[PDB]
């Protein structure tokens, strides 16, 4: 302690008694912890506690060698954000029975920490100002791999699960210190929250008028609060178990910090409250509900790619990880070896591989604000046009989960205003509120469709604005906006009667408005050639499925690539292009081919971007208006297609 | 009227002095090792068996089946009375219940004064400090009731029915003794919740706050209080005991403690519990009375007759090397013919192995479409395969149709919520459904039938729902006619497309005829030389099979390959082949290596799978 | 119908200890002999040697000197059924019989200025001079009526609320018919019991010199209303209890104190 | 599952400048527990515990506290009991229900409800005069010198009463009624009404006689003292009202010392009496002082008759300041022993009470003689042929038409019965 005011935390719930018990040392009742006991271990584990197995890509602008957690309260004292984020994990390593304590006994342990953390702090500073003290974040405990095995014995303990956010509320203020006026002195006083709720004063202290004194609102002091409804990902998966929907609340400083659609794994108090028969009634009933004061959000997984948050952070990749993605973009097979990656599973796709690494890539972000133009589209669109069995849905469940912000719909199970919004009732306010849908939760990220043909009309028109203007024009009787659906769009269809016919033309077999098609910068047709050595290596991978680079580089890739890399048009890409839509367009003039309109020279400049994105160039080049070329012909298999026929 | 001091002692005797030879014919304890283990902490539900209990002492059953509720409180009364002189050591202190109970006994001990008498209400609620919980199990004399019959003259009676389980809450934590905190004394004060609803307590009752006349205002907490795993289910009537018209009658089952994860919607289940009503105040009663719900407190569990949860002779079975058809023969015996179809089916309900090969589920599912001409008895092999599968969900053209196979959201009502219920799909989420009219069934489930074979989950993006379900389920549809009608959309799909063609032929259809007039003449199939094996015994066998993955071996990598290209070029010579037929050789084989019981799957599994394959293949022409 | 004891340990107890003391057979006879004498006599009143109970039951002697009404209460049902026992005829003939003490009692002998507090709801013996005698009044347990409208016949039960709390529905007499038709009471088929109140003053010898009298009011049911008058010695013993007042929102801690007399006898 | 009710259950309060109200019953407790009198030669005794086990063994249920001893052993708790006796001298009154249960706890069956343990108190401060009782001292501790001119029949107060709605039955047994000249409102809702919808009416409690926990209960009139009363004014008087084992401690007549709290009476706020905000004032009796054998005194008187001439012995020593008379001094000594009353089988009595009379000339010192011999008389009335100034010689008795009670006025022979 300095003098800085220690705010309080509403995540660990109303302060209790904190009843202390001796056992004949000084425990707090129904516990096992005693304050002195679980201050000096966290003091401890603060000022000496290496990890041996860390490694340098893991931990950024810290030294496996020196502790840990001191490096964390040095970058504290350089910023002003007073949070340390502890992992339970190494808690557990360091000292097991303190992560016991600290998972049973959360409310009691955590301040305990605080403690530990600002005396550690404020002795090595005795100058550092911080607008309050340093407040602790336990995440990282052992994973609750499913909700509904949580039993009551496991109440008010800190658990931590995984899943999307469906959506969050607004911001709810709650009081922390009523401030009390006298109506006939004017005599102020301040009444602080104790154990929830706050005693009036029910006297003047001036003037000793009974009931003179009243509570003014907008004079108190309050804090910020936000219901986030989240969707569990249960790594176990019990027969017959639906998918399960758990309340949150965030607490002044996490409102607002992950928004629908993101992914996460919140570690909190899991708590049980009472529900009142009515809500103007006290009675309550005998079974509670449960919910999460989240303590802890944590963006970053193994099994999926950068978030937009990490990649907008600055101090994301160290200088060894910088160079070494330099020295792998230098390389000058990178765009194969990425493509390989990408599904590493999948045989010999290397076209369809490479447009999705395309797509992950994507364009560049350009602002026509000022030209009056509109807002551009740089995501890239793909639609696998293949028979049943070709392995498009396989391609899409993996990029689903391969993508953060992924989304996933299949023909008939989608609607159009299960897809743009719609109007509940959330039953927890009672209040009417608006929920999104797929394409709004996928805003900035991948929405996989498929069978994307068995998507009758009613509900295929929405694609339309989505993919052409990234925005989502809602006007329904009480509510009107425009909602951001910056998505792209990877969608699988199966050619009219289940099978490709090889005597209708393109267009034909696909059965798609050209309205529609042109929207989509790449279209690939997985179609089958009854060839020996393709059918022979295939057999082989198969089963070789069946008895036996890196995802960390090619995440770390992807997101410096978004990061620091906005390609712009060289004056040669820039009549590259040009010839390329003037000859795409020449060769798509045939009857049943795919015909080309402006909408495809875009589509050129988008992948031509991509491309170079991928090449870390910053600048398109013709080698990359080239590619694209080549991409966008070798799909829909144009040079395999006369102009006349299929 | 009967001593309930007596009847404690009764039951104390009982739970001291009841032997039984149960552990390898060796003479044991059955109460008093259970009496150990829980008063060690290692056991929380004691179910007393009422038919041990009359094996002395009939009269104890009587009354218990008469007042169950009060013999229970004798008996859980009974159990911590003896549970002191039974432990043998400190417990380890496993749970923050067991930190509580033991503070609150270490400071009565602390506060004792042992000579002084404390006032009724100073002292902890039985319930506050249990740990334990106590079960019947209805005496085998007790015939099953019917849900329909269970009424007001068996309120507070010990009954057993059987039903379908239709709906079941999740699990969610019971008040069941409220803990209060007060912030002048620093006492507690225990509310014992016994009825739905309860108003918390505002004035700390306790003596140095009433010496003090203070505030004493306390503070509803839920750690030192003492929930219980609660769930609420519906139980469905069973289609033979309904009257003749009527529909299936419910009945609401609530589950504590112990009891909840045991049942899931679409179980066959055997509840036994008490009769018991809930008070109906609140509402406008416009009939005058005390009247009230109705509810079964449920002590015991057990599925039953079609999802229960070895011998020399079993072990000789399945070393046998015919194994393999005699369970096939065994799929539906009255069917006559169609062995390859059974067997084939046999293999559906056996399975091959998943794989998770680097970031991509390949399902070991096997799906089979049964097309035929009518009265080829594709709608019987779908109905013996949904009696016999554990999980299994027979859904016919469309009256289970949109949320009758797919999820769709109800509002609760132990928490008024909007609660996601499964479909067909998701209540055979890991088993069988069998689609029959598969043809006839509409577009969007057909669709959804197809995202679930292709993916094994069900995304929606409706209003209300925006999910995506997990129905891990092997699809066995029985369709009707590319011949006539044999759309690429199934071939594509379809692991197994058998076509079932019945030409008339004097002999195959004398031979069938007299198979069904036998049928009809003694209700079981003519005698043949090897005994069907009862359902029970086919279940246990195919549930052992499926957890013996075998693996492929490298040496067979090239003989399939072989297969596989030799059948795609007999695919294009001819008048459809792909890498969904090689993964269905591939998981055929699997599950033939499976029903063997092997580790490795061979060529002789690998040569059967081909011969079924080549078998459905050729029915077609 | 209302909320009726189904069993009752205790009064089964009290009640089948004391039909045993009165069963006397094995033993000398005295109190076989006793009911069979007020048999042949025509009474419904039984004097019990309170010396007797406590040498054959000392239990039972102290709950029925420490807590006499519903001790009472056993001891003549367990009388009446006796009585029915050695003659079911007669039985029938009266309603309930009552149960008089008599003989030592150790500290429950009390003059009215030793009559204090301490001897609520106990069985006590005080002897003391008669002051005042009031009119042997009848009061009304069971009316009969008739209306002549519907022809119908009534019977009210009034309990004998003397000392236990009484709620105006027990002693609303009746006078119309459920529509309002005028009932007649029949006097020659309603029950009526003769009640006496008199005054038991400390004996002036006995009495301290120096200060003034002290005395204690005394109610007499049936069969003990005219056993006394003005100025005679008497030993009254009975039950010592508190008079309820009457209905009022406010209440003085104060209580009127009366004896119930089981029993009087002359000096 | 909604029909039943368990009750409310509460454990211990463990865990945890104005002393909390339980802290100062604790220190009561203690005091009572650990007053020591005696000395290490003499040896220690508890005196309050010991006088608490044998008043709780032979049946009292009551003890007398000695404020001296109080403000020695603990001053701030005899402040407390000065400034606010009510509700200090209830934590006292329970603090030593408390230690006479724990050290009488084996009790024999029967004898199992602990019983209230009445405190009464009693101070060597010298009273203070009645007249001095002005408004400062109301609701204080207050001790007294008096008269009492009057003494009430002795009564029964509700300490406990049972009340039960008229329309449920259901009770609220237990209600504490507060000390002294007080009354209760009853509530007037049956707060049990959540047990039915339909509801009970207003007012509905009526109080059930026989579930009351009663006590004795009197009034006395104090009258000031003559001799403190100034020459021209008229005698003060008070009112007192006392309790359980108050109750006939005094008599009329008697003088008297009362400590006592000083109470207005509280009965709900509600031609003569001009005067507004003006109650009946009383005193609260705790403690009644009225004021004016041993196995030592035993052997004493054992040995001093045992003494050869105690004949001569007595008859010298019972009139030493009167001359001569050694004859009558001698038959005075025998009157005052006495000889031996006599009752025969056939009924009929011998008195033995002697018979002296002392006729002789006035200068003679026979008045002197009576005198002596009536304040040396254990119980002995002198008076005159005419009886006495306001008492009578023999005793009459006069029936009161109005009570009808037969009030007996008890002239000298009658107050020295067994005497002289
Ligand atoms: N192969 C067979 N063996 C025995 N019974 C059969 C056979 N085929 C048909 N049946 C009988 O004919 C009737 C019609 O069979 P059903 O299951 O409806 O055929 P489908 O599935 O073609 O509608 C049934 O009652 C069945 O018992
Ligand atoms: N024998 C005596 N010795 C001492 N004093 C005496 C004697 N006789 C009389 N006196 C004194 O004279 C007073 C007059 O006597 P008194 O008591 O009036 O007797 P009485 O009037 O009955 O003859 C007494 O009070 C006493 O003090
Ligand atoms: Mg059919
Ligand atoms: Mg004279
Ligand atoms: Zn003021
Ligand atoms: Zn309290
Ligand atoms: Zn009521």
């Amino acid at each position: 302690v300095r003098g800085t005011p220690v705010r309080q935390r509403p995540d660990l719930g109303s302060a209790q008694k904190g009843l202390q018990v001796d056992l004949q040392k000084l425990v707090i009742w129904g516990t096992d912890v005693n304050v002195a006991a679980c201050k000096e271990n966290f003091q401890r584990f603060l000022q000496r506690f290496i990890d041996p197995l860390a490694k340098e890509e893991e931990n950024v602008g810290i030294d496996i060698t020196e502790p840990l957690y001191m490096q964390r309260l040095g970058e504290i004292n350089v910023i002003g954000e007073p949070f340390l984020n502890v992992n339970c994990e190494h808690i557990k390593s360091f000292d097991k029975n303190l992560y016991r304590q600290l998972i049973s006994y959360p409310q009691e342990v955590i301040p305990t920490f605080d403690m530990a953390v600002n005396e550690i702090f404020f002795d090595r500073y005795p100058d550092s100002i911080l607008e309050h003290q340093i407040q602790v974040r336990p995440f990282n405990a052992l994973k609750t791999k499913n909700m509904r095995n949580l039993n009551p014995e496991d109440i008010d303990q800190l658990i931590t699960i995984s899943g999307m956010v469906i959506r969050t509320s607004q911001l709810i203020p709650e009081m922390q210190e009523a401030f009390f006026q006298c109506q006939v002195c004017a005599h102020t006083t301040r009444v602080e929250m104790d154990r929830g709720r706050i005693a009036e004063p029910s006297v003047c202290g001036r003037c000793h008028t009974t009931h003179s004194m009243a509570l003014i609102h907008n004079r108190s002091l309050f804090s910020d609060k936000q219901m986030i409804k989240l969707q569990e990902s249960p790594e176990d998966m019990p027969a017959g178990q639906t998918p399960h929907t758990v309340i949150l609340f965030a607490h002044n400083d996490l409102v607002d910090k992950v928004q629908p659609g993101d992914r996460v794994n919140v570690t909190g108090i899991y708590r049980a409250v009472p529900i009142r028969v009515n809500p103007r009634v006290s009675n309550v009933k005998s079974v509670y509900k449960t919910h999460i004061d989240v303590i802890h959000y944590r963006k970053t997984d193994a099994k999926r790619l950068h978030g937009l948050d990490e990649e907008a952070e600055q101090k994301l990749f160290s200088e060894k990880r910088v160079e070494l993605l330099k020295e792998l973009s230098r390389k000058p097979d990178i765009y194969e070896r990425l493509a390989s990656a990408l599904a590493p599973s999948i045989y010999e796709h290397e076209d369809i591989k490479k447009g999705i690494l395309l797509q992950l890539f994507g364009g560049t972000r350009k602002d026509f604000s000022h030209t009056g133009r509109g807002k551009f589209r740089a995501e890239i669109n793909i639609l696998l046009c293949g028979d049943p069995g070709t392995s498009k849905s396989q391609l899409l469940q993996y990029v689903y989960n391969l993508v953060p912000r992924g989304q996933y719909t299949s023909g008939k199970g989608s609607s159009a205003v299960g897809l743009t919004a719609y109007v509940m009732k959330d039953p927890e306010t009672r209040q009417l509120v608006l929920q999104t849908g797929a394409l709004v939760l996928s805003d900035n990220g991948i929405c996989c469709i498929d069978e994307f043909d068995k998507m009758n009309e009613s509900t295929r028109s929405v694609l339309h604005e989505v993919m052409e203007q990234q925005t989502l024009s809602i006007a329904k009787a009480g509510i009107i906006c425009q909602l951001n659906a910056r998505t792209s769009v990877l969608a699988a269809a199966n050619p009219i009667e289940s099978q490709w016919n090889p005597k209708k033309t393109t267009i034909e077999n696909i059965q798609l408005p050209h309205t529609l098609l042109s929207r989509f910068d790449l279209i690939f047709l997985m179609l089958d050639p009854q060839d020996e050595a393709y059918d022979r290596r295939l057999a082989h991978h198969l089963v070789a499925l069946y008895y036996q680079l890196d995802m960390a580089v090619l995440k770390d890739y992807i997101a410096y690539a978004h990061s620091t890399i906005m390609p712009r048009l060289s004056e040669e890409a820039s009549q590259a292009l040009i010839e390329a839509y003037v000859d795409m367009r020449k060769i798509g003039s045939s009857r049943g081919m795919v015909s080309a309109y402006p909408r495809q020279l875009e589509s050129l400049i988008r992948l031509a971007e991509a491309h170079a994105k991928v090449r870390l160039s910053n600048k398109v080049e013709a080698i990359d208006v080239e590619e694209a070329k080549r991409l966008h012909r070798e799909a829909l298999k144009q040079s395999a297609t006369d102009p006349r026929t299929g | 009227l009967k001593d309930y001091a007596l009847e404690k002692e009764k039951v104390k005797k009982f739970l001291q002095e009841f032997y039984q030879d149960d552990e390898l014919g060796k003479k044991q304890f059955k109460y008093g090792n259970q009496l150990v283990r829980l008063a060690h902490r290692e056991q929380v539900a004691l179910y007393v068996d009422l038919d041990d209990v009359a094996e002395d002492d009939p009269e104890l059953v009587d009354s218990i089946c008469e007042n169950a509720r009060r013999y229970a409180k004798l008996f859980a009364d009974a159990v911590q009375e003896l549970l002191p002189q039974y432990k043998e050591r400190e417990v380890v202190n496993k749970d923050v219940l067991d930190v509580y109970i033991e503070h609150r006994l270490m400071m009565e001990q602390r506060s004792r004064d042992p000579g002084m008498v404390r006032s009724p209400q100073n002292q902890y609620p039985a319930e506050l400090m249990r740990r334990f919980e106590l079960y019947f199990q209805g005496p085998s004399s007790n015939k099953p009731r019917v849900i329909r019959e269970v009424r007001a003259d068996s309120v507070g009676k010990l009954v057993t029915v059987r039903g379908i389980v239709t709906r079941v809450s999740e699990v969610k934590p019971k008040m069941v003794v409220a803990t209060y905190t007060c912030d002048q004394c620093g006492a507690e004060t225990y509310q014992p919740i016994q009825s739905p609803t309860f108003m918390p307590l505002i004035m700390c009752p306790s003596q140095e706050c009433q010496t003090n006349r203070s505030g004493g205002r306390l503070y509803l907490q839920t750690r030192g209080s003492r929930f219980i795993k609660f769930q609420e289910m519906k139980m469905q009537e069973h289609s033979d005991q309904v009257p003749v018209g009527n529909i299936p009658r419910s009945i609401t089952v609530l589950v504590e403690g112990e009891n909840t994860r045991i049942a899931q919607p679409g179980d066959h289940v055997s509840v036994t519990g008490i009769f018991l009503p809930i008070l109906r105040t609140g509402f406008r009663q416009v009939v005058q009375g005390l009247l009230s719900e109705t509810y079964l407190e449920a002590h015991r569990i057990v599925k039953m007759n079609k999802s229960e949860d070895l011998t020399r002779e079993e072990l000789r079975q399945i070393a046998e090397e015919d194994f393999y058809e005699k369970l096939a023969a065994s799929i539906a015996p009255e069917i006559y013919g169609h062995e390859d179809v059974k067997k084939a089916l046999l293999l559906l309900l056996v399975g091959g192995v998943d794989q998770s090969p680097r970031g991509m589920k390949i399902r070991g599912n096997i799906n089979i479409c049964l097309m035929g001409d009518p009265g080829v008895a594709k709608s019987q092999l779908l109905s013996y395969i949904d009696r016999l599968a554990p999980r299994s969900q027979y859904t016919t053209g469309r009256g289970s149709s949109g949320v009758g196979l797919t999820a769709a959201v109800l509002r609760d009502s132990v928490s008024g919520e909007l609660t996601l219920e499964g479909g067909a799909l998701v209540l055979a989420d890991q088993g069988v459904c069998c689609i029959d009219e598969f043809d006839k069934m509409a577009e969007a489930d057909r669709t959804a039938i197809h995202e679930v074979m292709e993916q094994q989950t069900i995304s929606i993006a409706k209003a209300g729902i925006l999910t995506t379900l997990n129905a891990r389920c092997s699809i066995l549809a029985a369709a009707n006619p590319q011949n006539i009608q044999l759309p690429a959309a199934l071939l594509s799909r379809f692991d197994l497309l058998w076509l079932i063609q019945d030409r008339p032929d004097r002999d195959n259809d004398l031979r069938l005829a007299q198979h069904i007039t036998y049928v009809h003449q003694h209700s079981r199939q003519p005698p043949s030389q090897f005994e069907p094996l009862d359902m029970k015994l086919m279940r246990r066998y195919i549930a052992m099979c499926r957890e013996k993955q075998p693996m492929v071996p490298e040496s067979l990598a090239d003989y399939i390959t072989a297969a596989y290209v030799e059948m795609r070029r007999e695919a294009w010579a001819s008048k459809y082949t792909s890498a969904r037929t090689l993964l269905a050789i591939l998981r055929l084989s699997t599950a033939l290596a499976r029903l063997r019981m092997v580790d490795v799957v061979e060529k002789e599994d690998v040569n059967e799978a081909i011969r079924l394959m080549e078998m459905s293949k050729d029915s077609l022409l | 119908a209302g909320t009726v004891v189904l069993d009752d340990v205790e009064l089964r107890e009290a009640q089948r200890d004391y039909l045993d003391f009165l069963d006397d057979e094995e033993d000398q006879g005295i109190y076989q002999s006793k009911v069979r004498e007020l048999i042949s006599d025509n009474q419904y009143r039984l004097i019990v040697n309170v010396n007797d109970l406590r040498r054959k039951n000392e239990k039972r002697a102290n709950r029925l000197l420490n807590n006499a009404f519903e001790e009472l209460v056993a001891f003549q049902r367990a009388l009446k059924d006796f009585v029915a026992s050695i003659d079911a005829t007669y039985a029938k003939q009266y309603e309930e019989f009552y149960v008089g003490l008599e003989g030592s009692f150790g500290s429950k002998h009390v003059s009215p200025r030793t009559l204090t507090s301490c001897f609520l709801s106990c069985v006590v013996c005080v002897e003391g001079i008669v002051t005042k005698c009031s009119l042997v009044r009848p009061k009304v347990v069971r009316s009969v009526h008739y209306c002549p409208a519907t022809k119908k016949t009534i019977e009210r039960r009034y309990s004998d609320l003397t000392t236990l709390v009484a709620f105006p529905s027990s002693s609303v007499y009746p006078t119309k018919d459920e529509e309002n038709n005028p009932l007649e009471t029949e006097y020659g088929l309603s029950v009526y019991k003769d009640h006496q109140t008199i005054t038991i003053q400390e004996m002036p010898e006995k009495a301290p010199a120096g200060q003034l009298p002290r005395s204690v009011d005394v109610i007499l049911d049936d069969d003990l209303v005219d056993k006394a008058k003005p100025g005679d010695r008497v030993q009254v013993v009975g039950t010592y209890r508190c008079l309820p007042g009457k209905k009022g929102g406010y209440t003085s801690g104060t209580f009127r104190t009366v004896l119930i007399a089981c029993n009087v006898k002359q000096m | 599952s909604g029909f039943d009710d368990p009750g409310i259950f509460y454990s211990d309060s463990f865990g945890g400048g104005q002393a909390r109200k339980s802290q100062l019953q604790r220190r009561f407790k203690e005091f009572l527990r650990q007053y020591r009198v005696g000395t290490d030669r003499t040896g220690f005794t508890f005196k309050y515990r010991d006088e608490l086990k044998r008043h709780y063994n032979l049946g009292e249920y009551w003890i007398e506290v000695e404020m001296e001893d109080l403000a020695s052993f603990d001053e701030d708790l005899a402040d407390y009991l000065y400034k606010q006796p009510a509700e200090h001298l209830q934590l006292l009154e329970e603090a030593a229900k408390e230690v006479a249960d724990e050290v009488t706890r084996p009790r024999p069956s029967g004898e199992e409800v602990l019983q209230d343990i009445q405190v009464m108190l009693k101070s060597d401060a010298s009273p203070s005069s009645i007249r001095s009782l002005k408004s400062d001292m109301m609701s204080h501790l207050v001790k007294i010198p008096g008269i009492i001119i009057a003494a009430s029949a002795v009564r029964a107060k509700a300490t406990r009463i049972s009340i039960q709605c008229r329309s449920c039955r259901n009770t609220l047994t237990n209600i504490a009624m507060r000390p002294g000249l007080e009354g209760y409102a009853l509530p007037r809702k049956c707060n049990t009404d959540q047990a039915g919808r339909p509801k009970c009416p207003l007012d509905p409690y009526f109080i059930m006689p026989d579930k009351c926990k009663c006590v004795d209960f009197q009034t006395l009139k104090l009258q000031e003292l003559p001799d403190a009363v100034p020459h021209g004014e008229m005698p003060r008087h008070m009112q007192l009202y006392c309790d359980r084992y108050l109750c006939d401690k005094v008599v009329p007549g008697n003088r008297v010392t009362i400590m006592g709290i000083y109470s207005i009476k509280k009965f709900g706020l509600t031609r003569d009496r001009v005067g507004v905000g003006i109650r009946s004032s009383y005193i609260r009796v705790l403690g009644i002082q009225v004021d004016t054998v041993s196995p030592q005194e035993e052997e004493e008187f054992r040995r001093l008759a045992a003494l050869p001439n105690v004949y001569e012995v007595i008859s010298k020593s019972i009139a030493p300041s009167i001359f001569g008379g050694t004859d009558m001094k001698k038959a005075i000594a025998c009157l005052l022993f006495g000889g031996s009353r006599k009752r025969l089988p056939d009924g009929l009595t011998r008195r033995g009470d002697i018979n002296l009379l002392m006729l002789g000339d006035p200068g003679t010192a026979k008045s002197q003689l009576l005198k002596f011999v009536e304040k040396c008389s254990p119980i002995g009335v002198y008076t005159s042929g005419k009886g006495s100034s306001a008492a009578g010689l023999t005793a009459s008795v006069m029936r009161d038409p109005s009570s009808r009670n037969f009030i007996m006025e008890g002239g000298a022979m009658v107050l020295a019965d067994g005497g002289v």
